[PDB]
């Protein structure tokens, strides 16, 4: 919880059985520091069945943006005040089964500025 | 033997369309065997007050 | 009663009510004469203070008949059961409706409202009445019951002064250690209580100063006087005026008290009698 | 229906695309939201009365008194209604009132 | 003037109209019972309780009696008309699935309920439903057949009441006694149903539905109240391992994980009592009530 | 559970009865024999699926010999399945180790 | 049984109440309406009957009526599906038994001895 940008999560029995329907499933699997049970995908699950309830409902709904079949699978979380309208979060990104958080295109050039000089 | 016989041979005596669907009918009462009605009141005896409300013309 | 209701139903002072039941007795005796059964102002029609008294009378009755039910009865039914009455002829006559039918039904209504379950064969086997007899006076206790609730303006919730009488006895082993094991006042304050229900005190007065007065006069009667504990309530808004008000009540209360007797039965008969003849006259209603 | 329904009208114009070719089409962002609301109704204080006041728990001599017309009893304490509830409901209704 | 047939009821048949006076829409009932005894009971208990209770208690969230007659052998009781009904709408498939309305929901329910307890007045059987919503959608509770009051004098106090699938711990074993604990547990379940968007507990008779609450929280710890077996009627239960809320419901925000936590603590002494909840931080939170100008409205 | 039916069906009939017996005088007396007749088909549909109900008595016997039939068909073809499961789980588990 | 043919002059009797009430009838059309209650009370005696008679019908029944076909096309459809599921085992039996002949075949073929000696305990 010190830093979510340092921190990787990852399982290897979903490794094998992992598709583009599960992806989100995997983020789910909970005890994995970049999800969260206020996130209302956990919400959904506890109760039944998941459809156009994110649009009805209009909060924190993390989904699947970018795929590729074997490995790279990229998640974004959302947070909607209404239907039709979406405010982007953050991006975490799924390289080989292992979940990284994507970098600011600030941060990581200010920790490299730093290393170096 | 061809079992395609009508809701008719089966249900002939009735007068009316028997053989349409509760679809077609639109009848609220109809819709009762799918979903048991609940028995509220106990079957009351006829009135003198319901004689009234028709006798015909 | 801070649970509102009875604030509507709170009749103020004495005179409102005797007006009140005047106008009653006005009322049916013009809406007989108009029907035009009599002609007006005949021996028959009753006064309004004979007709108090035969009720008063009848009441006492009625107390020891609820006294002598075969299950135990918690007096908070007992208490329900006289007032509802009481106030049942503040709108109508005694003629209208004859007073041993509405006692017994102010009874059984009293018992379902106040959740005492009563089983049927147990009220049954109360009353001293034939099988055949009951049932018919259970015919009509089934119309007057609904009758009762149109008349009574849907208000039954009624504040029995009892449960004040607990609290203030604990607020008494707390907060005062002056007197002492306060259970002579206790059975007093008993007494007292069975003669201020008698009077119109359920209708004026507020049943917890009903209460705090009726401990009050044991105390003055046995040797002990709480001006402390008015003192304590003293501890408290209006600042000296609290104290007037309690006195003048108690006052009035007493006075009541004192000046209320048990009307006489010789004079009671000579009155059933008249009102006997009366409800054996023609009244019929409609078709 | 050429003019009635689209008939090959956007169908045509497509806009390359913004959707699966690249997200940065986006460009003409906006926001500006506001609403104001929240924290509403908290307050629990509907407290009304024409009588003097008494606190709901006891800790003080009635509470050590712990005497009724039975005081209390074990086994039905399992059903709850402590005596607390008791002298509770007991001198509320009897302070109910006083002053017209 | 009856207008309306809404149609009849468990113990009373509904009419939807304008009376003899003003135009206004109101809710019309009449009396329903078993006469056929030349030695009826008259009126019947759930009858005289429901009016004069509903009378005495005027709430922004109570329903009211508010006029009532009856000339003939009919008597009629006069209620608002109400929208619908929380139960059937959550009941219904996921139409407009929101959150903080859920919230909404449960503050003018506990509003409601603190008025109650404030009143001296225990509302014996709230159930998923007899629980009504208005037009403007400020629910008020509604049933009020079952209610009895509760006081300092011993009485007979009436036993097995509320509706089996929402029922007391305490009630299920079968204690001569109560208090509030009946009211608090029942919006528990309430609530667990609108999060859960299911019944919680599922119990097709007494015993089946004491064993279903105890597998849901699993067996009551000796520590808890003990006596707890030596109330009147217990038989020990599965001992399950237990679960945590966590379990039963997936997820949501912590803060209502903690009013569920706390209604349901077994002990009857700990049951979270109305003022309690309200007090509760999870109502004064980030995420704000619905003033009810947008509480969802189904057809 | 035909006899629940009836008893339904028989309860929910007299009640619609009684509540057009109710709003007969109240209703336009024009109109409401046209509502009369429209409630009299309500009730001939009721009476006469009651009566297909009533015919298929006699054919239900059968039908409860084949669900018989269909569920001893459904176990024995269960019985195939499993033991080709069982030598899959015996040649791709136990003798690999 | 006995409640068919009661429901049945229940139904005609409506019928005739509904052809009568759908007439200006001088006569007191009334008794139409007494008739249909006191076919009512003959269906309160035929509720009666069955319990008597205790039918137990399943929801498929209800749903074809719905339909308005007859249940006799219900009773055809469970024939036919009892008939499928009897020719698909037989048949999975069938190859079974021509799979053993032929693997007997093949190994009396490849094993003489093993063969002889199993054909021999059978």
């Amino acid at each position: 919880r010190d830093n979510l940008l340092g921190i990787s999560w990852v399982d290897s029995s979903w490794i094998p059985i992992l598709n583009s329907g599960s992806v989100l499933d995997y983020f789910s699997e909970r005890s994995n520091p970049f999800y969260d049970r206020t996130c209302n995908n956990e919400v959904v699950k506890m109760q039944r069945l998941t459809l156009e309830h994110l649009n009805q409902m209009v909060g924190i709904e993390y989904i699947l943006l970018h795929a590729q079949e074997p490995i790279l699978f990229i998640i974004r979380k959302q947070q909607r005040q209404s239907p039709a309208q979406v405010i982007p979060l953050a991006d975490y990104y799924i390289i080989a089964g292992v979940i990284y958080q994507a970098p600011d295109l600030g941060s990581v050039i200010n920790s490299r500025v730093l290393t170096a000089v | 033997k061809k079992v395609k016989e009508k809701l008719s041979n089966f249900l002939p005596d009735l007068p009316g369309m028997i053989d349409l669907p509760g679809s077609h009918d639109n009848s609220s009462l109809r819709s009762l065997i799918e979903k048991p009605p609940i028995l509220s009141s106990s079957f009351n005896p006829i009135t003198g007050t319901m004689l009234a409300g028709f006798r015909l013309h | 009663h801070n649970s509102s209701q009875k604030r509507h139903w709170t009749f103020s002072s004495e005179e409102q009510l005797a007006r009140l039941r005047a106008d009653a007795n006005r009322k049916f005796r013009c809406k007989a004469v108009a029907n035009g059964k009599v002609l007006p102002n005949d021996p028959v029609f009753l006064e309004p203070h004979e007709e108090m008294t035969l009720c008063k009378y009848y009441e006492k009755r009625l107390l020891e008949f609820c006294s002598v039910f075969k299950p135990a009865m918690p007096r908070s039914v007992v208490g329900t059961a006289c007032m509802y009455f009481k106030r049942f002829y503040l709108n109508n006559s005694v003629m209208e409706y004859h007073p041993r039918i509405i006692m017994l039904t102010c009874a059984f209504l009293a018992c379902k409202v106040d959740e005492f379950n009563v089983s049927s064969p147990q009220f049954v086997g109360n009353l001293r009445e034939s099988p055949l007899g009951q049932e018919k006076a259970l015919e009509q206790i089934l119309e007057y019951e609904l009758l009762l609730i149109q008349q009574l303006n849907f208000h039954l919730i009624v504040h029995n002064p009892y449960r004040p009488f607990e609290g203030f006895l604990i607020d008494l082993k707390t907060r005062y250690p002056i007197l002492e094991n306060p259970e002579i006042l206790r059975k007093t304050a008993d007494d007292f209580l069975n003669r201020i229900a008698l009077t119109d005190a359920y209708l004026l007065y507020t049943p917890s100063q009903i209460a705090l007065t009726a401990i009050l006069s044991s105390a003055s009667r046995a040797g002990i006087t709480m001006e402390s504990y008015l003192s304590e309530s003293l501890m408290l808004k209006e600042n000296r005026t609290c104290l007037s008000q309690l006195l003048d009540i108690m006052k009035s209360m007493r006075n009541l008290v004192k000046k209320y007797e048990p009307p006489r039965s010789e004079e009671v008969a000579v009155l059933k009698q008249k009102l006997e003849r009366c409800h054996s006259a023609e009244l019929a209603l409609n078709v | 229906q050429l003019e009635m329904q689209l008939e090959k009208p956007k169908p045509v114009k497509p806009v390359t695309f913004s959707t699966g070719i690249k997200m940065g089409q986006h460009i003409s962002l906006a926001p500006i939201h506001k609403l104001e609301e929240a924290l509403y109704e908290y307050q629990p204080l509907q407290i009304e009365t024409y009588g003097p006041h008494v606190p709901e728990l006891e800790m003080l001599g009635r509470l050590g008194y712990l005497n009724h017309v039975r005081a209390a009893s074990p086994q039905d304490l399992a059903g709850g209604y402590t005596s607390s509830l008791a002298c509770h409901r007991a001198l509320q209704d009897a302070f109910s009132g006083l002053f017209w | 003037e009856k207008l309306d047939f809404l149609g009849e009821g468990q113990f009373a048949t509904v009419y939807k109209a304008r009376d003899k006076n003003t135009n206004q829409i109101v809710a019309i009932a009449k009396i329903k019972l078993g006469h056929r005894s030349e030695a009826k009971d008259g009126i019947n208990r759930t009858a005289l309780r429901e009016i004069k209770l509903l009378q005495e208690l005027s709430h922004p969230n109570i329903i009211g009696l508010l006029d009532a007659f009856g000339h003939k052998s009919n008597i009629s009781l006069v209620f608002d008309f109400m929208e619908t009904d929380l139960e059937v709408i959550i009941k219904d498939n996921s139409l407009v699935l929101t959150p903080s309305h859920i919230k909404a929901y449960m503050l003018m329910t506990l509003q409601g309920l603190e008025y109650l307890h404030q009143h001296w007045i225990l509302h014996r059987d709230l159930k998923p439903n007899n629980l009504l919503l208005d037009e403007n959608g400020v629910l008020k509770l509604a049933d009020f057949g079952l209610a009895k009051s509760f006081g300092s004098p011993n009485r007979a106090y009436t036993h097995q009441v509320v509706t089996r699938w929402y029922r007391a711990p305490e009630l299920l074993f079968g204690a001569r006694m109560y208090g509030v604990g009946v009211d608090m547990w029942a919006v528990g379940c309430i609530l667990a149903e609108l999060l859960l968007r299911v019944p919680f507990l599922p119990g097709d008779s007494d015993l089946d539905q004491l064993t279903r609450i105890f597998e849901t929280l699993g067996t009551p710890t000796e520590e808890q109240w003990p006596d707890m077996c030596s109330l009147p009627d217990y038989v020990t239960f599965k001992s399950f391992p237990g679960i945590p809320l966590h379990h039963i419901f997936s997820a949501a925000g912590d803060d209502l994980l903690d009013l569920i936590q706390g209604l349901f603590l077994f002990n009857p002494c700990a049951r979270i009592t109305a003022t309690q909840a309200l007090k509760m931080k999870y109502f004064s939170n980030r995420p704000g009530p619905t003033p009810g100008c947008q509480l969802p409205r189904p057809n | 559970r035909l006899s629940t039916l009836i008893e339904f069906l028989l309860h929910r009939a007299y009640s619609e009865l009684m509540v057009l017996t109710d709003l007969l005088p109240r209703k336009s007396d024009v109109e409401r024999k046209i509502e009369i007749v429209q409630f009299a088909s309500r009730t001939r549909q009721l009476f006469v699926r009651l009566l297909a109900l009533v015919k298929w008595a006699n054919n239900a016997g059968k039908v409860e010999k084949c669900a018989m039939i269909s569920s001893f068909l459904d176990q024995q073809a269960i019985l195939f399945v499993d033991t080709a499961d069982r030598l899959a789980s015996l040649a791709r588990d136990a003798l690999v180790h | 049984h006995l409640e068919e043919h009661l429901e049945k002059f229940v139904e005609n009797i409506r019928q005739l109440g509904i052809i009568v009430s759908d007439f200006q009838p001088s006569s007191q059309a009334g008794l139409n309406q007494k008739l249909n209650f006191i076919v009512t009370g003959l269906q309160d005696i035929d509720k009666c009957r069955q319990q008597l008679h205790d039918i137990t019908v399943p929801l498929e029944v209800f749903e074809y009526i719905d339909q308005g076909r007859n249940p006799q096309l219900y009773t055809k459809e469970c024939l036919e599906r009892a008939l499928a599921k009897n020719e698909q085992v037989k048949g999975k039996i069938d190859t079974m038994k021509k799979f053993k002949s032929l693997l007997i075949q093949e190994l009396s073929k490849v094993f003489p001895e093993d063969m002889a000696k199993y054909r021999s305990i059978r």
